[PDB]
């Protein structure tokens, strides 16, 4: 307890979240200008509205590959327990900023980890429709009754995937610090005790702990 | 864009903001298929792409008299075979296939480029290439699988009723060249009266079921058959039977957007109201008293 | 734009999106040029303000016949005059100049407008003034030095193959004029076999360096010209000998761009990683432990 800062994200998995950050700009208002043709600014978001067409799918894909990256790194981090019903269960006031109060918070909390469900539900979602409905490689080979549900849902899943998102990131600049330690790193131990007790408990008893297995 | 001031649909524009169309007092047209009369000549095929400009590839016999196989970005109208005895006797029904100009077009309703597709005032519906972007939406809203991708730009293509020739007065020239009159052309009020007179003299030559194809499921077609089966129109090489727009097409390009328009704004404001009432959740709001 | 579908390419455009041509079965037209017949009466320049609507200036005398003396917004061609003795005895070479409608467009090339400078399948190379930014790049990018600016709109002109006649089935008015039959034309096939008749007859007058000007630098022209000295082009005011766009014209508008593409997106990488692996360098990044 006598450092401002604990790493809380490795190098390797900001660099992956900033990566995807990046794509989903251009594929989400790609997407949004075939979806809202009166934002015509946004047929630009790509260079030319044909060029947009082209690109939105590759963009997609490598989004998808970098979140299995992340998938496989933060899956076990989020998983439900019971531990997550007092969470669920005072919504309300976790969203005046007593969640301390009123939770058990872990690593990551309950929101976090519908989030994290909800997008990688989404994009996989995404990833199966938008093959699909691929013109000149893929949808070739699909029944036009199967293209044209694929249309809907990715329509749909694309915008619920923008919305989550959207929530995503005002939580990001809401719960004060987050964003530091995506980007560096680390975050202050009381931001750790306030935020995610349980959580830093871990890390302080595993540090002194072994420290102390040690034999100093 | 809209220089002849008649565009009466337009893909991808808000309802509120409609395109160019005071020059709306004009007759609409149709071209009407009398398969009965046809003789599978494929004369059409030729012509059209004569007139048009393009040419397809040099195909391959697979084993049938059809020849493209398929519509496609440079075969804009094809012949269709099919041989039956569904009805008791061995019967060879041949059928023109090509966009029917739908009055309600699924294809302009499925478009998210503004322009790409419109309709004029006499029913003719075209595409306006400057505008397309390949996503090929349209393929999958039109009922009757009529548009095509051309791979060498990227954009799709199809009969475009020859719009050249009927706004300036001339027929189109698969009409023109029919060789026994099987496509007729003209106003559609009077098509529809040839088509019943027709219809009349097959049913008085045992056709107890000979109809006119100008399916209510989109608002009527500005090319039209006449059909000695109009009770299976499946025969006619899967023309569809009660053909529509799909319901999940309507839904995705209908109720789902205005839904995602206010979940949007009503997020935004939501998310606005909420940090400014609330205020940041930094690590001490205590001692800060 | 693009209503013709008939594109073949179009100025800063993506090769990935390419310009609509669908309708591109169409044969390549040609102006040919024979100096050998021609009198230098300047029928073709009359001819062409004429019936282009467009006025030059009156201008001045300085000693030549050549007048205007050079292409200008207001002179689409005019007729350059030369006198020499390099080929042993007095000669006045006359030769009408313009734009060549490459098969491979300098000017296209060079043009960062997208749309400005188009190519149309029959081989008719246009300006579509809507999109021009008066830059000026295409009149270092062409060969021939033909591109010219109007002051009065900022905007490039040229010979246009007349395009406004030669779409509805009519040659251009200057070949129409000519009265001696020095300038033909037709398809570019029957163009090139015209003019290499007319070789083989001034060979017989004893020319026996006669030939036709259709240079290979840049993929051939749709205006030709049989020369009775085609191995000293230059005598005939300058005309280039084996013309060619320039390689600082292909690398600048070719390798250069994909280059600079890959130095941003790689420097973009390099310093977000960079900034995101190393962090920040504030006063103190000791006492934070
Ligand atoms: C509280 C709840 C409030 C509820 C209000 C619901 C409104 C629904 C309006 C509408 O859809 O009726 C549509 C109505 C009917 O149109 P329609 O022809 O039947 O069909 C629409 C088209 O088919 C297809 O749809 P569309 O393309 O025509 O969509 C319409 C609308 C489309 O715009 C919207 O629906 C909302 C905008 C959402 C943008 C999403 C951004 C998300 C991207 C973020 C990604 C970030 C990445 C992270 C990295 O565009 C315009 O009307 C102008 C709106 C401009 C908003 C500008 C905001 C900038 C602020 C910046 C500071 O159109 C209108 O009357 C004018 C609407 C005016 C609304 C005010
Ligand atoms: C790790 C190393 C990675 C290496 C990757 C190299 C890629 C080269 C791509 C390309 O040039 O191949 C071109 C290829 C061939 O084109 P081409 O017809 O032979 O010639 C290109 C045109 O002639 C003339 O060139 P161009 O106009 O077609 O240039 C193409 C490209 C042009 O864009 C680029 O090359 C990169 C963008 C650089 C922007 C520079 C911003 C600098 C300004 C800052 C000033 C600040 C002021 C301080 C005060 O535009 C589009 O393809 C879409 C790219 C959109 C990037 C959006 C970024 C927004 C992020 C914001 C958050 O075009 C493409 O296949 C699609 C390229 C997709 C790349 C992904
Ligand atoms: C997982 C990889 C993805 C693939 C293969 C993919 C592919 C496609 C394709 C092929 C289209 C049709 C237009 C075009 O060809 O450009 C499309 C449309 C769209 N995509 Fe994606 N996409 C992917 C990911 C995403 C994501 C992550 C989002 C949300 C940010 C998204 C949102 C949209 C939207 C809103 C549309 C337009 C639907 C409409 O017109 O209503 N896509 N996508
Ligand atoms: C500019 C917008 C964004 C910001 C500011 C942002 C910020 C953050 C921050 C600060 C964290 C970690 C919080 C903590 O340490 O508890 C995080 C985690 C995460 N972000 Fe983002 N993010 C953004 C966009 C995105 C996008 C577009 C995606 C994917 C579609 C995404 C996917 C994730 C995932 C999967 C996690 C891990 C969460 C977990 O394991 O529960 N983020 N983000
Ligand atoms: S030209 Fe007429 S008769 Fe011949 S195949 Fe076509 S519709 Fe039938
Ligand atoms: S037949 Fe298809 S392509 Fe033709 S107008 Fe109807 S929906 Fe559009
Ligand atoms: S492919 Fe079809 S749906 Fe897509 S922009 Fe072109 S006309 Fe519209
Ligand atoms: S109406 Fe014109 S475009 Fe359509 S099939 Fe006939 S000839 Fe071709
Ligand atoms: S009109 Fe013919 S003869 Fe006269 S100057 Fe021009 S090219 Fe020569
Ligand atoms: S002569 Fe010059 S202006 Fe004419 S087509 Fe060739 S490069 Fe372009
Ligand atoms: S001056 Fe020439 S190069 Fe510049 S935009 Fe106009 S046509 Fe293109
Ligand atoms: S072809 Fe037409 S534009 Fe060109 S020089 Fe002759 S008359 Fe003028």
């Amino acid at each position: 307890s006598k450092s401002k800062m604990i790493v809380r994200t490795k190098f390797i998995d900001r660099a992956c979240h900033w990566t995807v950050v990046i794509c989903f700009f251009l594929v989400a208002l790609s997407g949004i200008s075939f979806f809202f043709p009166t934002l015509q600014w946004l047929t630009q978001t790509f260079g030319t509205p044909q060029m947009g067409r082209i690109l939105h799918p590759f963009f997609g894909i490598a989004i998808f590959v970098a979140l299995m990256f992340m998938f496989v790194r933060f899956v076990h981090h989020n998983i439900p327990d019971k531990k997550d019903i007092p969470w669920l269960l005072n919504i309300v006031e976790v969203l005046k900023g007593n969640e301390h109060k009123v939770a058990d918070v872990g690593k990551y909390n309950a929101g976090q980890k519908m989030m994290f469900w909800s997008i990688m539900s989404m994009i996989f979602v995404l990833l199966v429709t938008g093959v699909i409905i691929w013109r000149p490689y893929f949808a070739q080979y699909f029944p036009m009754q199967v293209v044209r549900y694929s249309l809907l849902i990715h329509a749909a899943a694309g915008i619920i995937l923008i919305h989550a998102i959207l929530i995503h990131m005002y939580m990001a600049f809401w719960v004060k610090g987050s964003i530091k330690g995506m980007i560096e790193g680390k975050v202050s131990r009381r931001w750790a005790k306030k935020h995610h007790p349980r959580w830093y408990r871990e890390i302080e008893k595993a540090e002194a702990k072994k420290e102390s297995e040690e034999g100093i | 864009a809209m220089e002849t001031q008649d565009i009466i649909k337009r893909s991808a524009t808000n309802s509120i903001t409609p395109p160019s169309q005071v020059r709306d007092y004009k007759a609409e047209v149709a071209k009407l298929i009398d398969v009965s009369t046809c003789i599978g000549c494929k004369a059409c095929q030729v012509a059209c792409s004569e007139w048009n400009d393009i040419r397809d590839e040099v195909g391959h016999c697979v084993g049938v008299y059809d020849n493209p196989a398929d519509l496609s970005a440079k075969s804009w109208t094809v012949m269709r075979f099919s041989e039956t005895e569904q009805n008791g006797k061995l019967e060879w029904l041949i059928r023109k296939d090509g966009c029917m100009h739908c009055e309600d077009p699924g294809c302009l309703k499925a478009c998210p480029s503004a322009g790409a597709i419109i309709q004029y005032a006499n029913g003719i519906v075209d595409f306006q290439s400057e505008n397309c972007i390949g996503c090929g939406y349209c393929i999958a809203g039109c009922p009757f699988n009529i548009p095509r991708l051309n791979k060498e730009d990227n954009r799709v293509y199809k009969c475009t009723l020859c719009v050249d020739r009927v706004s300036v007065g001339q027929e189109p020239a698969c009409v023109k060249t029919c060789p026994t009159g099987a496509i007729h052309f003209g106003t559609k009020k009077e098509m529809l009266e040839l088509a019943e007179q027709r219809v009349a003299k097959l049913k008085a030559r045992g056709y107890e079921h000979a109809g006119v194809y100008n399916p209510e499921g989109v608002g009527g077609t500005h090319v039209m058959y006449v059909l000695h089966h109009a009770d299976q129109p499946e025969l006619y090489h899967g023309l569809p039977k009660d053909p529509k727009i799909d319901t999940s097409v309507s839904l995705w390009k209908g109720a789902l957007k205005p839904l995602a328009a206010a979940g949007f704004i009503a997020t935004f404001a939501g998310l606005i109201f909420h940090y400014i009432g609330i205020g940041p959740n930094k690590e001490v709001d205590d001692d800060e008293e």
